[PDB]
This record gives structure tokens, sequence and C-alpha cells, in this order.
């Protein structure tokens, strides 16, 4: 039961600093090489940093060499990435990975679930929620929030089938926008209640919009 | 640009014989020992820790006392050669070569041992 | 060391065999080539290490082969759970590097999108912007075209689109397109139209509305 859990991510503005942490369980942490791997939204995987069992050697990709510092505490069962001088291209989900075997010859054995790091000038901001009014289709326009993520459900989870919550797009403004739709029988318009539940944890706002025909 | 290389990434040797595995690293003209670090490791044991022109035997695993030698004259040629004498079946496995000379890098080598 | 995965996308039915390629710009020391599986929203899972060995619990329809600079991952007799993005990675030589990924998508029968158009809410217009939305629902294949027309004039640079991941049940895709305008620009025009072409349509589908009607 090898487990890996990242913490410490969020929003930070360019040139700023942030410290990621990774907690391990189910294996002897002092016996293994450990890596950081990141993934930018929609892109592929990129290795970042490496550390030896005893912290005695550290390696980095070119892009972060001189800016990121990897370190570890075997007693605390924990891995760290101190990120400094952060640019916008550092925006990504950051994963911790165990390198299996003695020297990593079993590749990346196990991964954490990742934590999102967002690097941008924009301030945290709660979404505006607009009704997309009406087989019929209806939904919610969740607009101008920052940063990711946002949570969308319908009728408090009691409505699931035919629901499409689209991935958010980064708008020209630098704020995020998305829509959630659902297809329903035309006959259900008027008799059935449809409430869009929007939950944006960063800005700590919750919204319930009832969508009706006009 | 600084890169540790391995002529062979796999060695197959007979039980009881001698073996010399090699890590190569770039050296231009004369080699300055003060700037140079060499580690050879096998599993969680340390075979060779070469710092300041000297192998450090207090860090060396005792399995390897008397049978393990970094070949010093080979170093000028950018070749970290590890000679292990009287090779036993326990010597089979993955080895690690770390070399620091300005920049720093490492590689792994697999050793396989046939029994008779 | 650059790894070039191939091809970009595979469209296959369950039970078919999938072949994935990984080429390297250098020899990969000791054949330390891993493969990984990633599903949307999840971290990668290790599949194969040392090019040909299965990671623990990985089922045996996952098989690796190759050596040197050319590596293959084969999934014979695909199960629905096997459709994901696959990555190869070299750990033989620093810096560790990943290829750009291959997506294996479920190939189903062609399906036409249902098309809906949504006018801006009155609540939104007080913000000064108007968002016009166009939903394309449950189609296959993924390739779908959306043109925007305001009073039969084509639009450029004021649209954004978004696509869902392939559906769990349907194996279909859906798409939203958002046309954004000034409130001032919006109230200057009458007809807002959304025009759609797709393999599953034999004639173009256009949904429209008139402002105020």
């Amino acid at each position: 039961e090898v487990q890996l859990v990242e913490s410490g991510g969020g929003l930070v503005q360019p040139g700023g600093s942030l410290r990621l942490s990774c907690a391990a369980s189910g294996f002897t942490f002092s016996r293994y090489w450990m890596s950081w791997v990141r993934q930018a939204p929609g892109k592929g995987l990129e290795w970042v940093a490496n550390i030896k069992q005893d912290g005695s050697e550290k390696y980095y990709v070119d892009s972060v060499k001189g800016r990121f510092t990897i370190s570890r505490d075997n007693a605390k069962n924990s891995l760290y990435l101190q990120m400094n001088s952060l640019r916008a291209e550092d925006t990504a989900v950051y994963y911790c990975a165990r390198e299996g075997g003695w020297f990593g010859e079993l590749a990346f054995d196990y991964w954490g679930q990742g934590t999102l790091v967002t690097v941008s000038s924009a301030s945290t901001k709660g979404p505006s929620v607009f009704p997309l009014a009406p087989t019929a289709a209806l939904g919610c326009l969740v607009k101008d929030y920052f940063p990711e993520p946002v949570t969308v459900s319908w009728n408090s989870g009691a409505l699931t089938s035919g629901v499409h919550t689209f991935p958010a797009v980064l708008q020209s403004s630098g704020l995020y926008s998305l829509s959630s739709v659902v297809t329903v029988p035309s006959s259900s318009l008027g008799t059935q209640t449809y409430i869009c539940n929007v939950n944006h944890k960063p800005s700590n706002t919750k919204v319930d919009k009832k969508v009706e025909p006009k | 640009a600084f890169t540790v290389t391995v002529p062979k990434d796999l060695y197959v040797v007979e039980y009881g014989s001698n073996m010399t595995i090699e890590c190569k690293f770039p050296v231009e003209k004369e080699l300055d020992l003060a700037a140079l670090i060499v580690y050879w490791e096998m599993e969680d044991k340390n075979i060779i820790q070469f710092v300041h022109g000297e192998e450090d035997l207090k860090v060396q695993h005792s399995s390897y006392r008397q049978r393990a030698r970094l070949l010093k004259d080979q170093l000028s040629l950018g070749n970290a050669a590890l000679q292990i004498t009287d090779v036993k079946l326990q010597d089979a496995g993955v080895y690690r070569c770390m070399i620091s000379y300005g920049g720093a890098d490492y590689k792994r080598i697999t050793v396989k041992v046939n029994a008779p | 060391i650059v790894l070039t995965q191939s091809p970009g996308t595979l469209s296959l039915s369950p039970g078919e065999r999938a072949t994935l390629s990984c080429r390297a710009s250098q020899r990969v020391s000791s054949s330390y080539l891993a493969w990984y599986q990633q599903k949307p929203g999840q971290a990668p899972r290790l599949l194969i290490y040392d090019a040909s060995s299965r990671a623990t619990g990985i089922p045996d329809r996952f098989s690796g082969s190759g050596s040197g600079t050319d590596f293959t991952l084969t999934i014979s007799r695909l199960e629905p759970e096997d459709f994901a993005v696959y990555y190869c990675q070299q750990y033989g030589s620093l810096p560790w590097t990943f290829g750009q990924g291959t997506k294996v998508e479920i190939k189903r029968t062609v399906a036409a999108p249902s098309v809906f158009i949504f006018p801006p809410s009155d609540e939104q217009l007080k913000s000064g912007t108007a968002s016009v939305v166009c939903l394309l629902n449950n189609f296959y294949p993924r390739e779908a075209k959306v043109q925007w027309k305001v009073d039969n004039a084509l639009q450029s640079g004021n649209s954004q689109e978004s696509v869902t991941e392939q559906d769990s049940k349907d194996s279909t895709y859906s798409l939203s397109s958002t046309l954004t305008l000034s409130k001032a620009d919006y109230e200057k025009h009458k007809v807002y139209a959304c025009e759609v072409t797709h393999q599953g349509l034999s004639s173009p589908v256009t949904k429209s509305f008139n402002r105020g009607e």
C-alpha cells in the first residue's frame, strides 16, 4: 500500500515563490530516490527534479536549474520542492514520484495525485453564473473566475445523466470561463426543477442558479 | 554537455574471475583531483568514494574490503574503472557510477554472473 | 534525448490490437524505457519498465518490446478500460524525458450532433458583455466545425471552443462554442446564427435566433 500525497499548491504571481510538499507511506522512504514531474494544462509530462536517498545529490531540468531547489526529510517521510522566481510557464499540475529499486531502475513506480500550481497576475475572483435557458438542452454559464478549479453539480448531485460540464478555457482577459449543460425532455420544463450548483473553493463562493424557460 | 557514459551497460562474467567495469567522463588535458568526485555503489552498499585524490575506506562497505579498487592511472584518461576481484554470485545486480568534475552525472551498469 | 511517439491518435474498437511506437534520438542505456497510462483528471500509472517487464498488477495484454532507439507497446484485445493517453519515458540518461503521448480512442459508429443555440441572459447584459453559446451534443468522430454569423457576416477572433473527453457510456464527444461581444455591439444586430458541419450531417445544421424575438 504505497501512498503519495502532495500539498502546498495554489496561486502565486510571477517572480514569486512557493514550496510544495509530498508525504509518503507504505514503504521505507529513506531507501528510495524521489522525483518531481509536472504537467501543464492540456500538455504532456515533464520531469523536473531528482534527489538521492540521503539528499546528497540533486538533479534538475535546465528550465528550473538555479530557481527550484529539491530537498527531503527521511524522518518526516516527506519530499519538498522550493520554487522561486516563478514564471507563467511554470503553471502546471505537480506530481511526486517514487523511483523504484535501488537507483531508480524500476522507473516511476508510484505517483501522488498531484497539486495544481497557478502562476499569474490575476487576483482570485468568484464566478458570475448566468442561465442558459431552453428534447431540450439547458445549463449554466460560469464566467470570469480565478483560479481553477470550479465545482459544478445539478440538483445537488441528483441529476447526472446527460450532463456535460465542459473544461474551462482561459479567456483573453486571463480569467476562466466554462459552461455546464444537460439535455432533458421538453415535457420536464416547468414541472421539473433544475438548479445549477457552482462551488469555487479558491474564492470561497457557492452559487445556486435556478434555470427556467423564458 | 557534461555526460557520464558507459561503453558497456551490461557485463556477463564467470564466477570467481576478475572484472573491471568502466564509467567514462570528459577530461581535457590534465586532470585536477581537487575538483573530482567518484562514487561507485551496488544496491545500498558503497564500494568506492573517491574524494581529494583519496579513496575513503571508512565509508566503504566491508563486503568489499580487499576486493575492490578504483584504478587511479585510468582517471587521467577520463575513465573511472572499478576492478573487483574474485567475483561471486552476490556481485550480480545493478551498479551505480557517479562522477563530478565541474558538472556532474551518473549512470547504471548491470552485472550478470554465470555459476559454473 | 528526444522521444517521438507515434501515432498521435488511435481509433480502435474493443477487442482490436493496439500498437504504439516510441523512437529515441539516442540509444537508451540498459533499455530503461518505461510506458505509462493516463486517464483524464488522474495521475499516470506505470505499465512497463525495462522496455518489456510488466509493472505489478498490470494485466498481460500489455506487452513491451524493442531495444536501443526503437520501442513498441502492444495492447492486444483491448478492453474499454484501456482507452487513455499513453506515454513513454526514458530513465537511462539524465535528464529523464517523456514523449508527447498517444491517445487511444474508442472508434464507434458515426453520430451526428444535436445542435442548440443560447442567447445571452438579461442578467449578463448588465455586465456590458454578451455571451452567445452554441452546444454540439453527443457526436462522433471528434472533428466538428463551427462557424459564427451575425446578420450573415462571418466572425473571426471573438470565439472560443471547448471539447469534452470521450463519454463513459456513449463513447461520444460534445462541444461548446462561445461568441463574446459588447452589449453595444450585440444590440446593433438582429440575427445570431451558429452553423455546423460534421461527417454525420448530409446537410449543414444552422440554429439561429432574432434579438428581441
